[PDB]
């Protein structure tokens, strides 16, 4: 998709670059209990590398990477809703779809958007669930269960 | 030639062939590529709609090659890439006298003289279109209160006397602007802008003086062209394009390469440095750096010569833009200064492909008219003719 | 029209001025899709009658 | 391949334990002239 694009905008001749945002995970290796987000999102890094290492790709396309803290939607996290209190608890910040928002937002302003063109930008969305000493293997499952 | 006959792929065919097509297109593709962020091979191999460039957005409705500021550079690089091949062949002769048409003429002094790099060529050019369109007074719909209209004295019994007459009548009477723009042929083609009503008096008085019309003979209105350009409106922003090209055709050039070879659309008669025709420039455009020039010519040491060429040959191109194109005189100077310097047989040459077949037939029924006398001449095109320019047949 | 219901009322509640908004049937799971829709992405802006 | 031998291991009941050595590329990000090796084998830390 970042290829196809690229190839538009190569043909076409555009030197405008794409800021793709990249909705990183947050923070691999402190949670074991997503079981998704975690492990997936953390060749983003590698992915980053990749731009970092071919050439033609920086005027096509700039890489924004956003870690995507706990947010906290109905469907899917319906189990998850009753302990976003008891995660708080500890300390950090848990985030409602709207303020997410707001934070990739952010990321699409004038200010951050150069600062992409420049370099990859890697921005941290996450509440602090990254020096979290809390055990996934209880209040996680306990949590889901 | 100049702008306007410009089509998809023009050229194109060259550039997969010629490798001096490939040299002048590749440089400058990669140059516009990296400080505009676009490409003209795109733009004329394929025909875009809209484009956006570095801080400029470009929107047509059937194309962007038809765009000028595009348009002037595709021309430029087609009928530069083809005389290099042409000089790669060496099919290009030593003491060849060369000209051009408007945009034309910036394509003739980088091709004989070697004015400018290939890169400094699409640069002042392209520049040169995006200054032409920000010149003129528009609605909210982009319209204009004049336009162009292309003269035919002939059919009829009348003289560039009498149109001139004609023209600056209704002119002075109505009240409006009506200016002849081009000086093409003799008596078969004239371009006319000012006002839109100005444009309609003067298709309405050849229709009346002409006994036989019933079809409005001898007047085309030109379509696209809003901009009564090379009339005495245009001449307030020529110091920042004289300027630009100081910067981009820099003071080491062949003084000779051009002297004698070219021929100014604002100076129907050909280059050469010296107080006659200084003057002759300050003349039609009165400038600053001209009429100093002028007025001590006891600067005769030796260093001058090529710094005073190097200016005279800005000033030109810079009030080009002014000035009206002369191609009448432009040809009959050709058939003056061959008449003094003998006579014997000539070949007319015309390059940047597609583009040659205009001024070769703007050239053939000139050939006709006055030329009439029955002499030996060749007029031959790159698009149409190229299997008599190289030779191979 | 469940889901093109819900961009409709999603739009004309958030929209200013300069705002225009496209939905599109896509699947990211397919290859020809992304190729098919960048390519409508990326073509003309044009209608011709 | 290691979660088939370890069917097999379970299902004819060994508690052995099957070592297996995990062919990691040397210092992966220090280098970007191997173009292969180096980003493949950063998944091995995901993998453990």
């Amino acid at each position: 998709l970042i290829s196809g694009l690229s190839k538009i905008g190569a043909e076409r001749d555009i030197a405008s670059r794409l800021h793709v945002v990249l909705p990183g995970s947050p923070n691999r290796g402190m949670f074991g209990g997503d079981g998704a987000y975690g492990e997936a999102k953390s060749a983003l890094d590698a992915l980053e590398n990749r731009w970092s290492a071919e050439k033609s790709w920086a005027e096509r396309v700039s890489l924004a990477h956003a870690l995507i803290g706990w947010t906290k939607g109905t469907g899917l996290m319906g189990q998850n809703d009753a302990i976003v209190s008891a995660v708080e608890e500890a300390g950090v910040t848990t985030y409602t779809t709207d303020e997410m928002a707001a934070m990739l937002l952010d990321l699409c302003t004038v200010e951050t958007k150069v600062a992409a063109a420049g370099a990859p930008v890697k921005v941290d969305l996450t509440g602090g669930l990254g020096d979290i000493k809390i055990d996934m293997a209880e209040l996680a499952a306990k949590a889901r269960e | 030639p100049g702008q306007g006959i410009q089509h998809k792929g023009m050229g194109m065919e060259v550039r997969a062939r010629s490798k001096a097509a490939r040299k002048v297109w590749d440089s400058a593709d990669k140059f516009t590529r990296e400080t505009l962020g676009f490409s003209v091979l795109h733009v004329v191999r394929d025909n875009p709609t809209s484009l956006i460039a570095s801080g400029v957005h470009y929107h047509h409705p059937d194309g962007v090659l038809f765009l000028t500021q595009f348009t002037q550079v595709a021309m430029a690089t087609v009928a530069a890439a083809q005389v290099a091949e042409m000089r790669e062949q060496g099919a290009f002769v030593e003491g060849a006298i060369a000209c051009g048409h408007s945009v034309g003429e910036y394509t003739a002094l980088a091709c004989v003289s070697g004015v400018y790099e290939l890169e400094a060529l699409l640069e002042v050019v392209f520049h040169r279109g995006s200054k032409m369109h920000d010149i003129v007074p528009r609605d909210e719909l982009g319209r204009s209160n004049y336009r162009l209209a292309a003269i035919r004295p002939s059919q009829i019994d009348l003289d560039d006397a009498d149109v001139k007459d004609f023209v600056a009548e209704i002119s002075e009477r109505t009240g409006e602007f009506l200016e002849i723009v081009n000086f093409n042929l003799r008596g078969s083609q004239y371009a006319i802008a000012g006002t839109v009503a100005g444009l309609e008096a003067l298709e309405e008085e050849i229709e009346r003086r002409r006994q036989i019309t019933g079809g409005k003979r001898s007047f085309i209105l030109v379509p696209g062209i809003d901009v009564p350009f090379h009339s005495s409106v245009l001449r307030v922003g020529v110091a920042d394009f004289r300027r630009s090209l100081e910067r981009v055709m820099p003071r080491d050039k062949d003084p000779e390469l051009i002297i004698g070879r070219y021929i100014p659309n604002l100076v129907p008669r050909p280059f050469t440095l010296d107080r006659d025709f200084i003057q002759e420039i300050r003349d039609l455009v009165p400038a600053e750096p001209l009429d100093e020039v002028l007025a001590d010519y006891d600067t005769w040491r030796n260093e001058k010569p090529k710094e005073l060429c190097r200016k005279v040959v800005i000033e030109l191109l810079a009030w080009q833009f002014a000035s009206p194109v002369r191609w009448i005189e432009t040809q009959d100077l050709l058939f003056i200064e061959e008449a003094a310097g003998g006579l014997g047989v000539e070949r007319f040459v015309e390059i940047g492909v597609k583009s040659a077949p205009t001024v070769a037939g703007l050239a053939t029924n000139t050939l006709k008219l006055p030329e009439y006398s029955h002499s030996t001449v060749e007029v031959l095109n790159s698009e149409r003719d190229a299997a008599v320019l190289f030779a191979t047949d | 029209d469940d889901r093109l219901a819900f961009y409709k009322q999603l739009y004309r509640d958030h929209a200013r001025f300069d705002a225009t908004l496209w939905v599109v049937p896509a699947n990211m799971a397919s290859y020809s899709d992304i190729d098919k829709l960048v390519e409508w992405v990326g073509t003309e802006q044009t209608e011709s009658l």
